[PDB]
DNA sequence: GCCTATCGATGTATATATCTGACACGTGCCTGGAGACTAGGGAGTAATCCCCTTGGCGGTTAAAACGCGGGGGACAGCGCGTACGTGCGTTTAAGCGGTGCTAGAGCTGTCTACGACCAATTGAGCGGCCTCGGCACCGGGATTCTGAT
DNA sequence: ATCAGAATCCCGGTGCCGAGGCCGCTCAATTGGTCGTAGACAGCTCTAGCACCGCTTAAACGCACGTACGCGCTGTCCCCCGCGTTTTAACCGCCAAGGGGATTACTCCCTAGTCTCCAGGCACGTGTCAGATATATACATCGATAGGC
């Protein structure tokens, strides 16, 4: 005993416990949120004090979350011995002698870069259950992470996502091998693609499909628990651009003029052009030397960028109608070039990017939490996961991304275990430029995706 | 009686061009022509290995022309080049 | 306060260490302040002469990637032969 | 307190960096400088990774023999440190301009 | 009619194609390479003429010698690059003393 | 025998030497004796390094040779040195040597 | 799948007759074939000069000897010489 | 019919002269046996190559051309003669 | 009684063998050592005669050029007169001294 | 004032153990080396010519060899103070594991413009011969440097 | 010191022989033609080169302190330079042998060329042990203390 929140969670612990009574490995897909943690938490107790087995469980997670596994647990199990493998190399060789010399615990938290740092202290215990949140990062069959894990002496493996399978199906026979290779070896052998026909068979035996995966693999869908049911309504926001961005994408289509050597946006280098195009309708200034006095401040720089301009309107609209709001880059000197601004205009804010350290992110989320902080800057990869962030009313891409999931794991920092609101989505398109041909690309990939995830538990 | 050939008429030519009055001694000009030679060698043996490296079987204008970029120095090789080219032009313009 | 960073310049990127590092190979036992400025000038002029020929070979060939004999032929022809690369 | 005088180390660092076969120069800075340089001579390269590697390769064997002659002049001199001349007389002895 | 002419040369065309058939450079001679180079090495030697014409003139003497072939190429920095290695006989050399050797 | 080497008693490739000599361009005709004869002195000179580079991986106390196994042969004998004078090996480093004024007091 | 080829073989099984029992990284091996390739061209560009020098057509063993006498130090010439004697004179017996 | 000893005919003032080309102002009295040294380690190197072309060429005489030959192949090189 | 004082007449044969174009090791010593050293290859060799001047010319233009880097040695030393130690120091740099 | 220890602090070499990727090795294939057989011209050979190297001689001079005085430079010793080696605490960015894109190196197939080869014809340039003036060399002037006062 | 006295330029004159032109001719460059292959172009595949974020942790950086090295100054003395005299042999002009290099006509053996054939060397896939990495020693050098002797 411990914690109670939804009723759903009550057959996936017995699917789980089935599962290892099966005596095998399990993926876990359940929808972006839904309380995942608690179902492990539920599993951890249900083996240490109803099977009453308490070899060690190692977690696996993300920097950023580590703070949040750490409370879950200690509100809601406070009858297992957890502890956290952290700190600098003199830190965590201390804690070799204090932990793993001396056995008092039930559960690690560790993180993955440390996990593969200091693999061979980890390689010498055997394990209960290992636990992977996050799981998409060994959807590679090169990663070095896959390997490693896939050596350990555990009993039984369990994987955590909120949406498998991110393009194609190397992806799926990569994760689910991983799970258990004497069963699916031979799909990463490459079997499995002339098996399913190179998804020739997609409507042709869908069942096939649903049942390969169906007795392996558990997922429920957040439409199908439905519940509170705020909206997550999403807009798309098409806009032009200003006359020096204009002068500079179609120089980057052609040459640079010397004029643009003085502003420096020559003697920067022209061997990609997609990434300089990006830049260019995000804003001119992420050139070198383009804003034209370094000691410059003032509203030019929201008409340098016409996407600066919609969202200088925007948030003031928003600010006044007393909206709060989550803002995603994919680039960093965009989230510089928004902070100038938020410093312009006074705005309340906080931030979460990759250069900032674990305390930091908890402290900027207790931050954002208890009070009535505007804006927060994230960035969409080290940002986009895990956290709570119901604070919020809204979601804005500020720019677009080449996978839609990554859009759906940032947006689904609103509503896991619920929300209170309806939330609006909006995304803004540099209208006549890549940005449209990269966002009709993208939605490509979905399209495609969709007719093996929707199929196999939830058909 | 017998012959050897020498390149030494075309340099008194040459030298008629740039200095009408001047003349020059026998030691001198067994200099230039050593001289002629060893330019000689030195051009055509580049252009035989930049032939071999890229498997072409034919020597060309083009393997000429890079040959002397890489053997001459400075402005004298950018003058080199502009002689070279002209010169062919005028060949494959007449006929 | 963030809107833009500085940048060192290139060649700073041979760093004083870097150099002391090297001189200690040859076998040099103290060294006077002034020579770092030195050897970063003569090393310039050493990568000049190679990679000017280097490019030479590139664009006859009519490719767009420099190639690892175009720098071992440059080396051979400049007298400077290099053993591990090619034949 | 404990000190070694002056001189010690750099006698260890002789006998370290000579029995190594190490490269020396970081890897990423000094490709930074050969993309740079290239500039001068066409506007856009690409470059092999292998290419780069053989430009560190002789640039550092390079330097390494000039500090050994420059040593030599210095000793020549009666002194134990080597100055900016001693390089400038290698240079010129062995005909490089 | 000849090849010379035809090009608006003085060196010669016809006997520069032969040598490099017979030296054995490569299999097969385009048309236009002999062309290139005989105006290569007419142009090089024009050039190195006219400096040794000077210094004859400035040694008022009327016939070049090997001493103003030496003392013209010594001067020019891209043609002593050029014959770095080479020695002209009866060259001599500059005239140069270091200036710590002088009197006071 | 049918291979030319083994008529020879050599180990190197007879054959594959005779065809590089007749496209390298060196000259008009090559007589038969030529290839026999260049053969037999590369391998002569292959097996004169791989000797020295042998010793010295086995002083160091391992049994495969690497670059610097030979930059330490070539570097300590004359003749090689000399043959290779201007030749610089990757990976190889340099003899350990310190000038006696150097040294402590 | 586009073919190559070397001298790595050949060099391989000298190896095994001057020391059984050791190996060669293959590293060690790339500085082995191209050293091969260097004194190949350099004996075969002087024996090319020697022959035009004196007018003939044709490349024979004597212009290989002469060729090793003017590029090999001084006692490592001799050993050299008397190897291609030897392989010469046993072959043409064949 | 035997040549010996004739190393010493390359006089002292005969150095002096060359060094006076060369630009030196003092000359300490053993430079004259360390020159003599050097001068006969580069004649022994040249003459064995323009030996060995004249024995290649099956000649009793050695030629200009041999000379031109030898220096070419050791890096330097003559114009003024031959060629 | 009058005598010029040390090192002005030694500048004047500077100035002087710097002007002049002649050899000036005495060609009839010079030719008796090259056959001499002959001797020893092979013999009863002959000399066409223009070789003989070919092997003088290029000789002292060797001496003669590294007389001048010699004395940049003995300069780089504070001195003025060359010694034996000034000579082992090119030949070295020069790579000549193997 | 050495010089002999003394401890002891530090850095390097040694030994035993565990784990991993690069190296030797076996396999199927194919393309390039071996085995005939032929044509013709590069080379070896004997004979001849006559150019050039070697060798010797006598006369005259320029140059080398030898002795001397003395002054300038090489050298060792000394005192000064600066700059560069060693060690510490703080800050930076090099390195690596990912993610994604598409430019451009590498290959195949076609076909036609080019260069090799040939015979007939012609004048460019070669060897031999002759002549005149650019230069060498000489006697003797004027000019300008040294160095002792 | 301004002056004497060596030693460098500058000049007009004499004459020698090399540079410059010319002639006759022969052999190699030109013209006009055929043949068949090298390489110029179009199309295609998919390797690998460029760009960015995220994160750890060793390297680089900035500073304080003290030493020993670089340097300027001085005094000693010996070894080189400048010069006059004596001795040597290099040079030059002439003669004269005959060894050797250079050319010729001739015959032959060796090499390039062609077609057929098959096994040596390559690209590939695999298993395991030589070396890399840990770490717990052992043990030599460097100093300060500061012995003594």
């Amino acid at each position: 005993t411990g914690i109670h929140l939804r009723s759903y969670q009550l057959e996936g612990v017995n699917w789980l416990a089935q599962r290892f009574h099966c005596q095998n490995g399990c993926i876990l897909g359940d929808e972006m949120g839904l309380g995942k943690t608690c179902q492990t938490i539920a599993l951890f107790i249900y083996l240490a004090g109803r099977l009453n087995d308490e070899g060690p469980f190692l977690i696996l997670c993300p920097l950023s979350v580590l703070s949040n596994w750490k409370e879950e647990m200690q509100r809601f199990a406070p009858g297992l011995s957890c502890v956290t493998y952290a700190g600098d190399k003199e830190e965590r060789a201390c804690l070799q002698q204090d932990l793993k010399q001396e056995s008092r615990f039930h559960v690690l938290l560790t993180t993955y870069e440390i996990c593969l740092k200091d693999a061979s202290f980890l390689k010498s215990f055997p394990w209960s259950v290992l636990v992977v949140d996050e799981a998409h990062r060994l959807k590679n069959q090169s990663s070095l992470l896959h390997k490693t894990l896939s050596e350990f002496s555990v009993v039984f493996s369990l994987l955590l996502t909120g949406t498998p399978i991110q393009n194609s199906l190397q992806e799926l026979y990569s994760l689910l091998s991983f799970v258990e290779p004497d069963l699916f070896s031979k799909e990463e052998v490459g079997d499995f693609i002339q098996r399913y026909q190179d998804i020739e068979k997609e409507s042709e035996s869908a069942s096939e499909l649903h049942k390969l995966l169906q007795p392996f693999l558990l997922r429920r869908v957040k439409a199908e628990v439905a519940t509170e049911l705020p909206k997550k309504t999403e807009v798309v926001i098409y806009h032009g651009m200003s006359a020096l961005q204009k002068k500079y994408y179609k120089a980057i289509l052609m040459k640079d003029l010397d004029a643009f050597e003085n502003e420096t946006a020559k003697k920067v280098k022209l061997q990609n052009i997609l990434s300089q195009l990006r830049k260019c309708v995000d804003h001119p200034y992420l050139f070198d030397g383009v804003e034209p006095e370094p000691f410059e401040v003032g509203d030019h720089l929201t008409e340098a960028s016409g996407k600066l301009h919609l969202l200088d309107k925007l948030l003031a609209f928003l600010y006044s109608g007393g909206h709060r709001v989550l803002l995603f880059s994919q680039m960093t000197q965009m989230l510089d070039i928004l902070q100038d601004y938020m410093d312009y205009r006074g705005y309340s804010y906080e931030r979460v990017d990759g250069s900032v350290r674990g305390e930091e992110r908890h402290l900027a989320i207790k931050n954002f939490g208890q009070q009535p902080i505007f804006v927060f800057l994230l960035s969409t990869r080290a940002g986009g996961v895990g956290m709570n962030l119901t604070a919020a009313d809204t979601v804005i891409f500020v720019d677009s991304d080449f996978n839609p999931q990554n859009d759906l794991q940032a947006a689904a920092r609103a509503h896991r275990i619920g929300q209170n609101k309806s939330v609006k989505v909006i995304r803004l398109i540099g209208r006549d430029t890549v940005e449209e041909i990269v966002y009709r690309k993208a939605a490509s990939k979905l399209q495609l995706t969709n007719m093996i995830i929707e199929g196999g538990h939830f058909t | 009686k017998t012959r050897k050939e020498s390149y030494a008429i075309y340099v008194y030519k040459v030298l008629k061009q740039v200095h009408p009055d001047t003349g020059i001694s026998s030691k001198a000009m067994s200099i230039m022509n050593s001289f002629v030679n060893d330019v000689f060698e030195r051009i055509a043996g580049e252009a035989s290995r930049l032939a071999h490296y890229n498997k072409r079987s034919t020597i060309t204008s083009r393997e000429i022309q890079t040959a002397v970029r890489l053997l001459l120095p400075g402005e004298l090789a950018k003058h080199a080049v502009s002689e070279g080219t002209k010169a062919v032009t005028k060949y494959t313009s007449a006929k | 306060k963030r809107h833009r960073k500085v940048l060192r310049d290139n060649i700073q990127g041979i760093t004083k260490p870097a150099i002391r590092r090297l001189a200690r190979r040859g076998g040099v036992k103290r060294i006077s302040g002034l020579i770092y400025e030195e050897t970063r000038g003569v090393l310039k002029v050493f990568l000049e002469n190679v990679i000017r020929d280097a490019v030479t070979y590139t664009e006859h060939a009519k490719r767009k990637t420099v190639t690892a004999m175009d720098v071992v032929y440059a080396l051979k022809r400049q007298g400077r032969t290099l053993y591990g690369f090619g034949g | 307190p404990h000190r070694y005088r002056p001189g010690t180390v750099a006698l260890r660092e002789i006998r370290r960096y000579q029995k190594s076969t190490e490269l020396l120069i970081r890897k990423l800075p000094f490709q930074r400088l050969v993309r740079e340089i290239a500039q001068d001579f066409k506007t856009d390269l690409r470059f092999q990774s292998s290419a780069v590697m053989a430009l560190q390769e002789a640039s550092e064997a390079y330097l390494v023999a000039l500090f050994e002659d420059t040593n030599l002049a210095a000793i020549h001199a009666k002194r134990v440190t080597i100055m900016p001349k001693d390089i400038q007389l290698a240079r010129r002895i062995r005909g490089e301009r | 009619k000849t090849r010379s002419s035809r090009a608006g040369l003085q060196f010669p065309v016809g006997r520069v194609h032969r040598l490099l058939r017979k030296g054995n450079y490569a299999e097969r001679v385009g048309a236009g390479a002999p062309v290139y180079l005989a105006a290569v090495l007419e142009y090089l030697t024009a050039e190195i003429l006219e400096l040794a014409g000077n210094a004859a003139r400035d040694n008022k003497k009327t016939r070049i010698i090997p001493r103003h072939l030496q003392l013209a190429v010594r001067n020019d920095e891209e043609l002593n690059k050029l014959l770095g290695r080479v020695t002209i006989a009866q060259g001599g050399v500059l005239p140069n003393i270091q200036s710590v050797l002088l009197p006071k």
